[PDB]
């Protein structure tokens, strides 16, 4: 069977397409508004007639029949929860008021969240009345800590927690006192229940922190260019801010480019350098650049002999692989490692442990559990097949910067990577400086755009790996050797983009199906006429 | 009371708790039923009473006359049946007053002064979460008559020590005693308990062995161990698939109402009789305390109780007979073997578990040691249960006896107070009274020798925790007495 | 822990669903009809099957829909909303008839709903939610008029909506969820921001979406849904980790979802089948690759096809 | 057919 609810409803059109701004109406609504809570169009034409007396009729009908939506929209969160339209009523009539009734509300929430402690709309609202009665974060910190206790899959609750202790208290995520607290409350909201994703997951952002900034400044004689590395990706000449030269303590306007031309967001830029910042009229050149916007500055000298020069920031200086823990918190962590093994034993099929064991062991020492660190993955990638894929890159992304981490301290510019079984590439604009870089025999797709910042690249063994697409390898300055031997290089198509490699002199790529089509020697030299000797 | 109607379709002896319930389900089912007490009083051994109440019950104890005169109503052919005269439910009772008078101090004088701000109860028992009794409550509608409130806490005397006994998922994550790994392992297993079931072949090889050496087997510390045997577990001997049924039972009963499987009535189980006997007068049940039964009119030939003979002389009538064992003579029981409970009534000035928050009520277990000793369990009641004035607690002892309550007992007190005295850390001890009741639970009903097949027998309390034991009887008596018949907002908090 | 299971409905029934959304208007459900329309005519269309809708019948319907101040109204006497303001600009832009309404108002329509914080309100009575930013900065997109409003500043405002997880939720402040992460990313993508979004971060909280039974959800300890198949892959495809997901195990879900009967899909196995789900199912499918769905734009939810030809195609993450 |  079936009831004409419709009538009603067209009802509430003819009954408004004059004027009615009367409470006929406003009765029809809850009609429909009851079952159809979404029917936003209703929750207006009853948003309209109800404040046509908010100004207008007595305040014994209008502050009267004030409570008496409140107690008509807690009818309908009763059977409707979820339901955008509702919520938003509630949330434009308790603005309107002009008596701030905020206590009641920090309570029907309570009402509402603990009947589902996993209503984002709830939360929201709360939040909603929280920043309207001021209420002090310190004390929503504590109806966090509580809805925690009691259930046992809170994964709003500590999103929540997430957003108030950063702002009450401003390396770390959170301040070493504050940090080793939070990270205790969470040491158990999953040994408690390992099986609540909320504690792994915000555990995982409890070991990170955030960057502030100019972090490198190379400067190639033979190339006349000043190359510069920033932290993140951004837009050199706009907003953010721009850079400026200071060569030999004066200024000098440049033009400044990304290396594919088009100037899009990027780690690296650069500008060209005019005879004078590079001649011998002094025994030495300075170059001074200076990021405006975060004034971050960087500066190198090029002495008169020398080929290049550079200012980088260690990425182990830099801390950015580690976090360097404090005498104190190196010892939690340490006893957060150990405790996270007993977990395993009892709980052997938790992919969440297994993965945090990992983590907790790239926070203390990444070179150290290089062998451990890699047996777990194995675990991991068992127990969790599904994100196979992912578990790869990650591990690709440590294993990179474990070596970036032997480059810096060996003090060379070799980085070596072969036979890692490498899916992906990773922190490419920390490479900037490097001159030989061996990736070969690894399960690499593709070498990425991203390589663009290798400005010193000289030689680049990526043999012996998947490849299909080696569009990143367009714009290197230095790259005189490509090897490419034995990959999944399919059409000569795919060799297009190092006709951008002005200094490319080796090209070898015996192995791809590419060198199977006829005149592919000829079709390629007149493609690359530079590239002195293409091996097919 | 002294003119009532001759006819009646069933008679209730004895206001306990079955015997209630029972009459109860008489009245609502459309039987006309008499229900009729000796004492002066609700309850029988259930009873609640104030401390002058208590005084004077346990001196009619101390203390220690032909008056056959309904012989001469006994027609030609009938026979009579001679009930008690006299209660022997109760013995062995002793009493210490530690108070100044038999930092605020309080003295005999002040409990006797507030005698009425108490609620001593005969019977020591907790309602469970989910229980035949609870369920029954509600269904019925009695708990209306009634406010209830939750046993905040479960607790394990260990290393001359109290502590609190991590149950609830709430109270693990808080704990600050219970290593990592135990939080672990404990909620893991305790997980287990409650579809234990479910894993038919986790304890299968040990379904032949102590369920304390089962958990000894398992994932969880010596400390876990305890407690689930003792604490949450609760069982003496006790099977392995017996200690988790136990705890099934406790998990499934924790958090429907707090976070503890256990509620207290308000003013004390004494009030569960009443509220059954209530609903037994809505439904025209007719009452009569201070009002004894002399004999049941046996009749000759078809050799079915007939009717009885009240202390008034009156002949009354019925189809049915209900009597409570304590009302029958020591002849009728002389078959029939008992066992007794060991009970105490302490009232003390503070809590086991001193607290911030110390209106809370909260039970103890104490494991025996010795072979034929039993499991004592304390129940500490807080002055807002409504049993004791502000200022002290009311503590209950209880456990199957083995010598005298006082035996059985003192040396458990002994452990967890100190008596008062003037020479001014644990509580002190106001008053304490030791007593042993008759345990008439689970006999056999062919156990009494001369009882008509229309005459059946209700028991008094047992030593067991919780009330299931008076609903099945009563229950399964409601299934003889009203073939095919049948026995809603939830309760009140406090 | 909380997964479905998989009976033992395997195999694509195109022609099915064609069917079923061909045939499908022929109740409670007009309030929305707008999105309604645009649902089943992108889904038919993902399918070569297009012809089988009343495109006259529609394009009057749509202007009969757009009130006088631009914004577009879900069904004909209903009020004005950005949704399905988007919903109509669609309908229209895949139809190549974005003639019929009055493209002036509708660029009103849209700036007239920014605030100073760059954020969108739904309509007229200010709902703030990147819900909104979204449909918002699509509208004007698949309009050329991408400027009409302040997009440094509405990218502000998403920017802000970022989670310590990598996600994105309703405002400032709320929880990461999967069908918000869309609309971010998607609005990222739109105005060139991409490069502010963590993938690796947000990638890895996206494909923990998915559970044992090959399905995805919109957020942790969730039921899988079709349809978060669409919001959770097409966020990916965005932000360039759509190979963390195992392409297979969610085939096989999607593949599941589908009524052998009535044709369309349904929410999960076994449960009613709707348009919304049809689409999100079809769409889903497509951008896993599939030879039978023309490429879907995992930003507009349209074939990629229309959207090359209006020659609006933000590009996605390396 | 929609919700959240
Ligand atoms: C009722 C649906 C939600 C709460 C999820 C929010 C997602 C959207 C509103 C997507 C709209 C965009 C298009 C694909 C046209
Ligand atoms: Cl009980
Ligand atoms: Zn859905």
């Amino acid at each position: 069977k079936l009831k004409l609810y419709q009538s009603a409803t067209q009802a509430v059109f003819q009954k408004r397409q004059a004027g009615e701004l009367d409470e006929s109406v406003l009765e029809l609504t809850s009609q429909i508004l009851g079952a159809n809570p979404d029917f936003a169009t209703l929750w207006n034409c009853r948003r309209e007639v109800l404040q046509h007396l908010e100004t207008e009729k007595s305040p014994e009908e209008s502050a009267a029949l004030v409570k008496a939506e409140l107690g008509f929209l807690e009818s309908c969160l009763r059977v409707n929860p979820k339901s955008y339209g509702t919520w938003h009523h509630r949330c434009w009539l308790l603005s309107r008021l002009p008596e701030p009734n905020w206590a009641r509300e920090l309570e029907l929430c309570a009402r509402f969240l603990e009947a589902d402690e996993r209503n984002f709309h709830c939360w929201d609202y709360r939040r909603f009345v929280a920043a309207q009665a001021a209420v002090a974060p310190a004390e929503e910190l504590a109806f966090t800590d509580s809805l925690i206790t009691r259930n046992f899959s809170n994964y709003s609750s500590w999103h929540y927690r997430s957003c108030l202790l950063p702002q009450l208290h401003p390396q770390g995520r959170l301040p070493e006192n504050v940090l080793l607290k939070e990270l205790e409350l969470v040491q158990n909201a999953f040994f408690t229940d390992p099986n609540d994703q909320s504690a792994w997951f915000y555990h995982r952002w409890l070991l990170g922190r955030a960057e502030p900034v100019l972090c490198c400044v190379h400067v190639s004689r033979e190339e006349a260019c000043l190359s510069v590395c920033f932290s993140r990706p951004l837009t050199v000449g706009s907003r953010m801010g721009t850079l400026l030269l200071m060569v030999d303590e004066a200024p000098l306007s440049v033009e400044w480019r990304t290396p594919d031309g088009r100037n899009r967001p990027s780690h690296v830029w650069l500008c060209d350098l005019p005879a004078a910042s590079l001649n011998d009229q002094l025994p030495q050149h300075t170059f001074r650049v200076i990021w405006t916007g975060s004034d971050s500055q960087k500066e190198c000298v090029l002495l008169k002999d020398r080929p290049e020069c550079w200012c980088r920031d260690s990425a182990t200086d830099e801390q950015l692989f580690r976090c360097e823990l404090s005498v104190e918190k190196s010892t939690v962590l340490q006893s957060e490692l150990e405790s996270c093994k007993e977990l395993q034993e009892l709980e052997p099929e938790n992919k969440w442990c297994l993965l945090t064991i990992i983590l907790l062991m790239r926070a203390l020492d990444p070179l150290l559990y290089e062998k451990e660190t890699l047996q777990y993955f194995s675990t991991l990638k068992a127990v969790d097949p599904m994100r196979a894929a992912y578990l790869d890159d990650l591990r690709s992304k440590f294993l990179l910067e474990n070596s970036v981490l032997k480059m810096e301290y060996a003090d060379v510019r070799v980085l070596h990577l072969a036979h890692k079984d490498l899916t992906v590439l990773c922190h490419l604009e920390q490479l900037l400086l490097v001159t030989h870089l061996d990736l070969s025999h690894n399960r690499l797709r593709a070498l990425p755009p991203a390589l663009a910042a290798l400005r010193c690249l000289e030689v680049l063994q990526a043999s012996d790996n998947a490849l299909e697409n080696v569009d990143g390898v367009a714009n290197l300055p230095r790259l005189q050797e490509l090897l490419l031997c034995n990959n999944r290089l399919q059409q000569s198509a795919a060799i297009q983009p190092l006709v951008s490699c002005p200094r490319l002199v080796l090209l070898n790529l015996q192995g791809n199906s590419l060198c199977q089509e006829e005149g592919i020697q000829e079709r390629l030299a007149e493609m690359l006429p530079s590239v002195s000797s293409i091996l097919t | 009371a002294d003119n009532l109607p001759s006819d009646f379709d069933v008679i209730v002896i004895g206001t306990g708790l079955p015997e209630s319930i029972i009459a109860a389900a008489c009245s609502r089912s459309g039987q006309r039923v008499l229900h009729v007490d000796s004492r002066s009083y609700y309850g029988g051994n259930w009873a609640s009473f104030s401390f002058s109440g208590l005084l004077s019950w346990l001196k009619e104890y101390q203390e220690n006359t032909e008056n056959s005169m309904w012989q001469e109503q006994i027609l030609e052919n009938e026979e009579a049946i001679p009930l008690s005269s006299k209660d022997k439910t109760i013995q062995h009772v002793e009493v210490f007053c530690y108070a100044s008078q038999d930092k605020n101090r309080i003295t005999y004088s002040q409990i006797i002064k507030e005698g009425r701000r108490f609620n001593i109860d005969l019977v020591s028992k907790l309602l469970y979460s989910r229980g035949l009794l609870i369920d029954l409550l509600i269904k019925s509608n009695v708990s209306r008559y009634a406010e209830f409130k939750n046993i905040t806490r479960i607790l394990a005397f260990r290393e001359g020590t109290v502590e609190q006994v991590p149950c609830s998922r709430a109270d693990v994550f808080n704990s600050k005693q219970l290593t990592m790994v135990e939080k672990r392992m404990l909620m893991k297993f305790l997980t287990f308990c409650v579809e234990y079931e479910e894993h038919p072949d986790e304890y299968r090889a040990y379904e032949g062995t102590t369920f304390s050496e089962y958990l000894k087997t398992q994932k969880l510390t010596p400390n876990l161990q305890y407690f689930v045997l003792h604490s949450i577990a609760m069982t003496s001997t006790s099977c392995t698939v017996d200690g988790l049924k136990a705890t099934k039972k406790f998990l499934q009963c924790l958090g429907r109402y707090g976070n503890t499987p256990f509620l207290f009535p308000l003013y004390g189980q004494g009030e569960l009789p009443q509220c059954f006997c209530r609903m037994c007068a809505v439904f025209g049940g007719i009452y009569c305390l201070r009002h004894s039964v002399q004999c049941l009119v046996v009749d000759k030939e078809s050799r079915k109780c007939k009717a009885v003979i009240d202390q008034f002389g009156q002949r009354i009538i019925s189809k049915h007979f209900i009597i409570e064992d304590s009302y029958l003579s020591e002849n009728t029981c002389s078959r029939v073997q008992y066992r007794q409970i060991s009970r105490a009534v302490l009232i003390t000035d503070g809590s086991v578990l001193k607290t911030d928050a110390d209106q809370q009520v909260s039970i103890l277990t104490v494991p025996a040691e010795e072979p034929g000793s039993f499991a004592v369990r304390v129940i500490e009641l807080c002055s807002s249960t409504m049993t004791c004035m502000k200022g002290t607690y009311l503590v209950h002892l209880t456990c199957m006896s083995s010598k005298t309550a006082r035996e059985d007992l003192e040396r458990v007190v002994q452990k967890l107070f100190t008596p008062y005295t003037e020479i001014e850390e644990k509580p002190r001890l106001l008053w304490a009274l030791y007593f042993n009741m008759r345990d008439s639970s689970d006999i056999s009903r062919d156990c009494y020798n001369d009882l008509p097949s229309n005459v059946y027998v209700c028991s008094g309390p047992d030593s067991g925790l919780g009330n299931d034991n008076a609903v099945k009887q009563a229950e399964t008596l409601f299934q003889q007495i009203c073939p095919n018949e049948d026995f809603p907002e939830d309760i009140v908090l406090d | 822990k909380d997964v479905t299971i998989k009976s033992d409905p395997d195999t694509l029934l195109l022609e099915k669903h064609a069917d079923y959304i061909a045939s499908y208007g022929s109740c409670m459900s007009e309030y929305l009809r707008m999105s309604g329309v645009y649902w089943g005519l992108t889904v038919m269309d993902l399918m070569g099957q297009l012809h089988r809708m009343n495109k006259e019948e529609i394009l009057v319907f749509i202007k009969s829909c757009q009130h006088e101040c631009g914004g577009v109204s879900a069904s004909i006497g209903h009020d004005p909303h950005l949704l399905y303001t988007l919903s109509a600009v669609q309908i229209l832009t895949l139809y190549d008839s974005i003639h019929v309404i009055n493209v002036d108002k509708v660029v009103a329509y849209v700036q007239s709903l920014q605030k100073e914080d760059g954020s969108f309100a739904g309509d007229i009575w200010g709902e703030i939610d990147t819900r909104f930013s979204f449909c918002a900065v699509a509208t004007l997109a698949l309009l050329g008029k991408l400027d009409a409003i302040n997009v440094e500043k509405a990218i502000e405002f998403v920017l802000s909506c970022m989670n310590f997880d990598g996600g994105f939720g309703c405002r400032p402040g709320s929880e990461s969820h999967a069908g918000q992460i869309y609309c971010c990313t998607g609005f990222l993508a739109i105005t060139s921001q991409l490069h502010q979004v963590n993938s690796d971060l947000l990638g890895w909280w996206l494909c923990e979406r998915q559970l044992p039974s090959g399905g995805l959800n919109g957020r942790p300890e969730k039921l899988p849904d079709v349809c978060y198949s669409w919001w959770v892959l097409a966020s990916l495809k965005i932000i360039g980790r759509l190979h963390w997901i195992d392409r297979e195990k969610l085939r096989s879900f999607i593949l599941a979802c589908q009524d052998e009967e009535t044709g369309g899909f349904a929410d999960r196995p076994g449960d009613m089948v709707d348009p919304f789900h049809t689409l999100f199912g079809i769409a889903g499918l497509s951008l896993l690759g599939e030879e039978q769905i023309k490429p879907v734009s995992p930003v507009f939810c349209m074939p990629e096809e229309v959207l090359q030809r209006v020659n609006v195609q933000p590009e996605l993450v390396s | 057919a929609a919700a959240a």
